[PDB]
């Protein structure tokens, strides 16, 4: 029985917990698309006043 | 499941090895009846002695 | 009744008593992903303040 | 009957045992690997906000 909660455990856990080093690695990366689109978006809006000349 | 089985499997150690403590007694009990009828088969005994023994 | 005496005191102990080694490993885990909650709750206030461009 | 069960258990720990000394060594030498690849991880999720200016 103690064999087997182990084994299980770690047949649970490579199924429901999560790897946190990959996941840092997907985290921040998505930090700068929300940082690249965001500055991406102030130049759209500031885009249209060329006319206004 | 496996966590709450291994609880009940070391539970069921417990109340097995507490029986054969009581089972130990017995043994010594009974093994003394045993030694305790041998002297008793012994011819130079009067009655009041083997009446005596009887009493333990 | 000393026989009765261990085996009912080993009975009972094993009910109510913790086992301390994995009583740590439970206290570290749940201690790492207190932290590690803190810190995604941390920049989780900080993720809004990007709208301010 | 002594002497060959003494000699069979020094063959058979010769096969099934482990050198605690030498496994030691083994042992640090991957936990410093890891330390050191953990390091990287980190420099290397850091690598990329350089392309934010």
């Amino acid at each position: 029985l103690m064999n087997a909660y182990e084994n299980t455990q770690a047949s649970e856990s490579r199924i429901r917990d999560t790897d946190m080093a990959e996941q840092m690695t997907s985290f921040t990366r998505y930090q700068i698309l929300t940082q690249a689109a965001t500055s991406m978006l102030a130049q759209a809006n500031m885009k249209s006043q060329s006319v206004m000349r | 499941g496996l966590r709450r089985a291994e609880q009940n499997t070391e539970d069921g150690m417990s109340l097995i090895q507490t029986a054969e403590g009581y089972l130990q007694e017995t043994h010594e009990i009974v093994q003394r009846v045993r030694v305790l009828a041998v002297q008793a088969a012994n011819g130079i005994y009067s009655e009041e002695d083997r009446q005596q023994i009887q009493v333990e």
